[PDB]
């Protein structure tokens, strides 16, 4: 998932956050839900 | 048509729409759980002659 205020955390750029084990998968009755904590600033863990 | 999709935590009481919405206002019918014994109705008697 790539927000505009994102950080990749693989390269040092605003890119896709790889959802590490906080993946939003198909829950019951065919819906997704989930809150995820993406890093915004490179090396500043402000965690939007 | 417009689909409405929300999620809320029953403990912390944070309602939050998450699937869609191009709307302005929503009226709900929630309550406050009488599990934790916070408030109830008292039935203390009365009398006159």
């Amino acid at each position: 998932a790539k927000w505009s205020d994102s950080f990749d955390e693989r390269t040092s750029a605003a890119g896709f956050v790889e959802l590490g084990s906080n993946v939003v998968k198909l829950q019951d009755n065919d819906t997704l839900v989930g809150q995820i904590k993406y890093p915004t600033n490179g090396d500043g863990e402000v965690e939007t | 048509d417009t689909i409405l999709g929300k999620v809320d935590v029953s403990s912390g009481e944070l309602t939050l729409t998450s699937a869609s919405g191009k709307l302005t206002d929503v009226k709900v019918k929630g309550y406050v759980a009488s599990e934790q014994h916070t408030s109830a109705t008292n039935v203390e008697l009365g009398l006159t002659r």
